[PDB]
RNA sequence: UUAGGCGGCCACAGCGGUGGGGUUGCCUCCCGUACCCAUCCCGAACACGGAAGAUAAGCCCACCAGCGUUCCGGGGAGUACUGGAGUGCGCGAGCCUCUGGGAAACCCGGUUCGCCGCCACC
RNA sequence: GUUUGACUGGGGCGGUACGCGCUCGAAAAGAUAUCGAGCGCGCCCUAUGGCUAUCUCAGCCGGGGACCCGGCGAAGAGUGCAAGAGCAAAAGAUAGCUUGACAGUGUUCUUCCCAACGAGGAACGCUGACGCGAAAGCGUGGUCUAGCGAACCAAUUAGCCUGCUUGAUGCGGGCAAUUGAUGACAGAAAAGCUACCCUAGGGAUAACAGAGUCGUCACUCGCAAGAGCACAUAUCGACCGAGUGGCUUGCUACCUCGAUGUCGGUUCCCUCCAUCCUGCCCGUGCAGAAGCGGGCAAGGGUGAGGUUGUUCGCCUAUUA
RNA sequence: UGAGGCGCCCAAAAUGAUCGGGACUCAAAUCCACCACCGAGACCUGUCCGUACCACUCAUACUGGUAAUCGAGUAGAUUGG
RNA sequence: ACAGCUGGUUCCAAUCGAAACAUGUCGAAGCAUGACCUCCGCCGAGGUAGUCUGUGAGGUAGAGCGACCGAUUGGUCCUGUCAAACUCCAAACUUACAGACGCCGUUUGACGCGGGGAUUCCGGUGCGCGGGGUAAGCCUGUGUACCAGGAGGGGAACAACCCAGAGAUAGGUUAAGGUCCCCAAGUGUGGAUUAAGUGUAAUCCUCUGAAGGUGG
């Protein structure tokens, strides 16, 4: 930018949407990584491989198609995050994938995080990855416990209409049930 | 293609300069060979460039060195017409001339030693300290220019 | 030479041109050869790990087995047979 | 000491002040002569032109520029002329001043190097070239055969 | 340098990690009765002793780590390379 | 690819600037702290929960060359330098011819305001 | 009785280019010398090691050279120490935790290019045990290249083997390894004089002569500032520049060490010219006389004495 | 007034001057071209010798064949006499 | 007596044919180990001194620095300069590997493996590139060819400059160099310059001739 000897980031970085250290080290594995990422209403789930030209993804899944099979909730929380793992995971499984690390991004590693939900959804799919359980949530939460309860302290919907208004943890595992056995893209 | 003709000796000359010589099947001072013209052979003759005389000789001239110079891969015997009939695929020394300028064989293909061993130039060549741009006898000559030196040597 | 130290005399060779300064992209450092492959020696001045002595810095190679993630490939060294000890980070794919 | 020691460029350059202490200063008195508050805003344009590559200690600079710019005053202490040596002594210098033993010189001097064809000396003048007498005067004092060439000037 | 009294590391006995306590090399005493000690008596005459006659090498400018590690659990000690410090001052 | 995710090459992609775009696939900003989690102090960030509002940022789309960069034409330049050769020149420094290669600065005019891969998706 | 080292533009003195690292020399692969240029290492560090989390620095600008806020800011900061190199969601900073600065054993490169050679060093594994991390993973000390030491002997560490017919005890001998130094650093335990000297050799190497060089020395030329009451050039003549000689001095180490007899003097012969006198001339700041400066020119001449071995030089009276 | 070619001045050394010498001037000098010659053990060519290799052979005895790609050599290694 | 030091060591021929360097050494007038020379046995099909092309390595020459860095002018942006230990650039060239052609090898066995025997570790010169030095027939590198150990032809003579690498003998033609005589071959041809005996002198310790000047 300044002059012949400036130095300009490489794209990713520049973007601020790649961090090239840690994905070296993920790279080391020589396994598929099970990319993570979150949006504001969204959680995206991926299995990507290394190619010659770009990574490969070879299966993923997606919160919104979640509905799809039966959702009708909310996809930006923690019931949401671990149903799009497993079933990224099924797909996964189809693929003739059997293991993954888990590639959590730019985000942070905190206990009980939607990243570390979609990474139990993959590994209960099937999937083999090298993981920690007491850095995962306490199931209820996964099913989405933490939300009913918080709308116990209602006084008025914790959802715009939507579905429901004590809303259900219950609609979770319905969902869980479905994705494990038969059903299509799976 | 075109005829090598060694016309400066070994003592002194670079030895890369020597070896690429008698790759080129000569290890004589007035010893001439003909060589495809290539890229390969190309870089060859143009490393050699100063101790050599080269150019593309005229069908006659050619004719004329064959049937004078040329020898079997063994022996004395004479490469005339007759011998040329009797042990190569050409008829004649002019098939076999035209051939080679052609590039469309060699002399061992046809079993000839690749080497034609001249004679000193009757009449003194024009030098081995210039080339012929300066009036001297080193490097690539006309078709004329190689001819003459070629039939002095005949 | 006033010293005979490894990086003696290699100023030049393992030095970034400034724009190819900073850390190096990883797909070349997570490469995969087979035993057999034609690789071009040349170390990364960005990646510390991984090298060789500079002398062979310009060599190629035959990859002949592995050690540890690092390669084992064979070289001739004038006259004299070498096996060096070196990762994908400083290894490029001949042709 | 004579020229003879060092008028070749035969050694390498010698230039770095970053590892050559005791250098002694330069005797060139000034580069820029005459109305150097003016620019080359005359008609005139003469140049004293190095004939051969050679080293010019800061000796002949200042004595050839003297014996030529002393001269110029055939014009006047404020005349009406600007004056330019355009080169700069950077070469360092050196004598070993024991025998052969630990022989690196010590510095000595500074040089200049001049290579054959380009012009050491630039002056500007109005039709008065007095300037190409003040040459004939200053390549007097330098080392090297000299061409004194005349630019933009087709009033002869 | 400084260095800690105690810490955890493995122990070649033991096979584990364990917690050692480190401590500097006391001399041991001689006897005087090895063989190199009747070889001095034995060979030792009139004029020159040979290489009993030689006395006392010199000190490089400073020596290397001379140490013991003790297992804290079962008690036996082992020996590491050392390296060139000065001084080595123990922490507690 | 009516806006996404992971990338490869790592400025041809940088710097700066103009215009256009969203009841929705969307991304954002945005709203908000009972929870998982969090600030050596702050729900700023990180984390979690969520849509009242917005397209103003970002982002995506279209474009501008003033700076930086890449490549090309013409000029500089077959110049500078140089591998091979010479009973060529020069007091010498050094130069010249033949042969095989061949630049940098800079000027003028074009190019460049990224290209490509996998996946997902009215 | 012995030792008292080597290197070295002879040797000695001085120095260490005697073990190591970096830039340049080094001629764009690798290798490369000199008493080559610039300059470092013989440690320091329990954190200044390791991992993780959080984070981004110099410098400048604007608002209240400490501190606080914002902005620009690919890197000029910092990273123990030479130099060069590496590094920015880090290899740097802050915080926390931890002891992988671990035991065992290898592969390979280096040391020693090519191409054999030890200690040492490094890279990369494995086996075992651990640390941290969600995890991939990182940790075989410090981002990389200096910080190092044989055999014999001793001390130390853990287990085991072994000592002469045999048992017990004592005290020995050994397998693996750590520590103790040899810096002349691939390791002797080590001061000088010789003119009273001796031998082997060397022109592999100095003194003297020769030879090469010509910085030094001698002489000349170009330019001509300047002064010379005015006037560069009657005369003197700086600076800078270009040369000639081979008388001095220095350099080099080609020639001679199975010897080319030293300095000075003397005697006797030949020569050179850059001419001191003499001949013939030019200029003059040439009235004359006496000079000053210059040109041609080597035929002839250039002498006697006082001090000093002196060469040189100082001094006296004569002299064209 | 610009450029070029050759020459001139600058230009002093020791037993007897020199371009090897004599001597040379529209050259016997110099530069641009050109013509014809002389001149090695090189190159071509006849015969022979050695060495290596091939065919035949018990043979390293004969006989025939190949060498454009064999023929110099201090120290030294090897081998026949 | 011992010496790493000097001297000497006696018949013929045929094949190959060095090293004057690297590491260690109380080592530098010596050794050992490598390099290199040679001999023997083994292996059995490739090899690579040359060139071309492809895939790579590189910062010397040059150049440049409103690209770092550090030097280095002046003026009220402009203007004057540089670098062995600077680089936004950047050759020629050297170099790893592979293919192609060439050459070579498979009865002349290459490439390579194992073993016996050395000699050698004072080198020198030319050319190119160097570093030191006022310079040197200087010192010390490097690449190459030569002398050493290389005849014969030329250069007046003359280790390394030119031609040229050489079995014997014979005929012939050239090379470098030369053709007025000495001295084999031209007092050759077309044209021009020079009046100084310039010159009749490639290279060189060796052949000088400079700055400056010239209405020759
Ligand atoms: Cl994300
Ligand atoms: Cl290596
Ligand atoms: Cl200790
Ligand atoms: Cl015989
Ligand atoms: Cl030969
Ligand atoms: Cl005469
Ligand atoms: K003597
Ligand atoms: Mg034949
Ligand atoms: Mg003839
Ligand atoms: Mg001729
Ligand atoms: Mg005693
Ligand atoms: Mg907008
Ligand atoms: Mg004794
Ligand atoms: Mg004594
Ligand atoms: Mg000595
Ligand atoms: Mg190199
Ligand atoms: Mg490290
Ligand atoms: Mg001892
Ligand atoms: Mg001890
Ligand atoms: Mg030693
Ligand atoms: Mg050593
Ligand atoms: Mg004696
Ligand atoms: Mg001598
Ligand atoms: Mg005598
Ligand atoms: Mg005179
Ligand atoms: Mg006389
Ligand atoms: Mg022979
Ligand atoms: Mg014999
Ligand atoms: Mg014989
Ligand atoms: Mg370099
Ligand atoms: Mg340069
Ligand atoms: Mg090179
Ligand atoms: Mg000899
Ligand atoms: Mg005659
Ligand atoms: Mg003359
Ligand atoms: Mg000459
Ligand atoms: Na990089
Ligand atoms: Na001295
Ligand atoms: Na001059
Ligand atoms: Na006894
Ligand atoms: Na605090
Ligand atoms: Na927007
Ligand atoms: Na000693
Ligand atoms: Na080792
Ligand atoms: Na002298
Ligand atoms: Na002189
Ligand atoms: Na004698
Ligand atoms: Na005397
Ligand atoms: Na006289
Ligand atoms: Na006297
Ligand atoms: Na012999
Ligand atoms: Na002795
Ligand atoms: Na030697
Ligand atoms: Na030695
Ligand atoms: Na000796
Ligand atoms: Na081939
Ligand atoms: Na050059
Ligand atoms: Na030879
Ligand atoms: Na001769
Ligand atoms: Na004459």
């Amino acid at each position: 930018a300044t002059g012949p000897r400036y130095k300009v980031p490489m794209r990713r970085r520049r973007e601020a949407r790649t961090d090239y250290h840690q994905r070296l080290r993920l790279l080391k594995s020589g396994k598929p990584r099970l990319v993570a990422r979150k949006s504001n209403k969204h959680v995206r789930a991926q299995l990507v491989t290394l190619g010659p030209n770009g990574d490969d993804t070879l299966a993923s899944a997606h919160s919104s198609d979640l509905a799809e099979y039966g959702w009708e909730a909310p996809t930006g929380n923690m019931p949401s995050a671990y149903l799009t793992g497993l079933l990224a995971g099924l797909r996964a499984q189809e693929a003739g994938v059997e293991e993954a690390v888990l590639d959590i991004g730019l985000n942070s590693p905190t206990p009980g995080s939607k990243v570390f939900a979609i990474q139990e959804g993959a590994i209960d799919a099937g999937l083999d990855i090298p993981h920690n359980d007491d850095v995962l949530a306490d199931w209820q939460r996964t099913r989405g416990a933490h939300i009913a309860e918080y709308d116990e302290q209602l006084e008025e919907p914790l959802y715009s209409g939507d579905f429901d208004a004590a809303d259900l943890p219950e609609h979770f595992d319905e969902l869980r049930e479905t994705l494990l056995d038969g059903d299509i893209e799976l | 293609m075109h005829a090598l003709v060694q016309l400066r000796g070994e003592v002194n000359m670079h030895t890369d300069i020597q070896d690429t010589l008698e790759m080129l099947n000569i290890h004589h001072v007035n010893h001439c060979t003909l060589v495809p013209e290539t890229d390969a052979y190309r870089g060859m003759v143009a490393k050699v460039n100063d101790f050599v005389a080269f150019g593309e000789p005229s069908q006659e001239t050619l004719e004329t060195v064959l049937a004078t110079r040329a020898e079997p891969l063994e022996g004395d015997a004479d490469v005339d017409d007759e011998w040329v009939a009797e042990h190569t695929d050409y008829d004649d020394i002019s098939g076999l001339a035209f051939a080679l300028l052609s590039e469309e064989t060699t002399l061992r293909e046809q079993g000839l030693s690749p080497t034609l061993r001249l004679h000193p130039p009757r009449g003194g060549h024009d030098g081995v300290k210039h080339p012929v741009k300066e009036g001297g006898q080193l490097g690539k000559h006309d078709t004329e220019g190689i001819d003459d030196l070629l039939e002095a040597m005949r | 030479p006033s010293s005979n130290g490894p990086l003696e005399g290699t100023r030049g060779k393992l030095k970034n041109k400034p724009r190819d300064r900073g850390t190096s992209p990883p797909q070349r450092a997570v490469e995969e050869f087979d035993d057999g492959e034609k690789v071009h020696l040349k170390i990364d001045p960005s990646v510390p790990n991984g090298r060789f002595h500079p002398r062979f810095d310009g060599q190629t190679g035959t990859v002949e087995g592995k050690q540890g993630d690092a390669y084992k490939v064979d070289i001739v060294d004038g006259g004299k047979e070498k096996t060096i000890i070196v990762t994908a980070a400083h290894l490029r794919r001949q042709e | 000491k004579p020229g003879a020691m060092y008028r070749n460029s035969s050694k390498p350059a010698y230039t770095r002040r970053e590892y050559i202490s005791g250098i002694p200063g330069k005797k060139i008195a000034q580069f820029d002569m005459g109305n150097n508050g003016a620019g080359p805003t005359y008609p005139a344009q003469v140049e004293l032109v190095v004939e051969k590559p050679v080293q010019i200690r800061h000796n002949a600079l200042e004595a050839a520029r003297v014996a030529a710019n002393r001269y110029v005053q055939n014009s006047g202490a404020a005349a009406n002329y600007k004056f330019r040596i355009r080169k700069f002594p950077f070469h360092v210098i050196r004598e070993n001043k024991d025998g052969m033993r630990a022989p690196f010189g010590k510095p000595v001097g500074t040089a200049a190097r001049v290579h054959g064809a380009n012009h050491i000396f630039i002056a500007w003048v109005n039709p008065d070239p007095n300037v190409e007498e003040a040459w004939r005067r200053a390549k007097m004092k330098v080392t090297p055969t000299i061409n004194i060439d005349s630019s933009p000037a087709g009033n002869a | 340098m400084q260095m800690p009294r105690r810490f955890n590391t493995y122990c070649p006995h033991c096979n584990e990690h364990q917690e050692h306590e480190v401590e500097k090399v006391r001399s041991g005493r001689q006897t005087g009765m090895k063989w190199i000690d009747r070889q001095r008596e034995r060979n030792s005459g009139i004029g020159n002793d040979g290489k009993f006659s030689k006395v006392p090498g010199g000190d490089k400018p400073t020596k290397k780590t001379d140490l013991k590690y003790r297992c804290g659990e079962c008690g036996k000690a082992h020996l590491r390379e050392g390296w060139r410090a000065g001084r080595l001052e123990f922490q507690e």
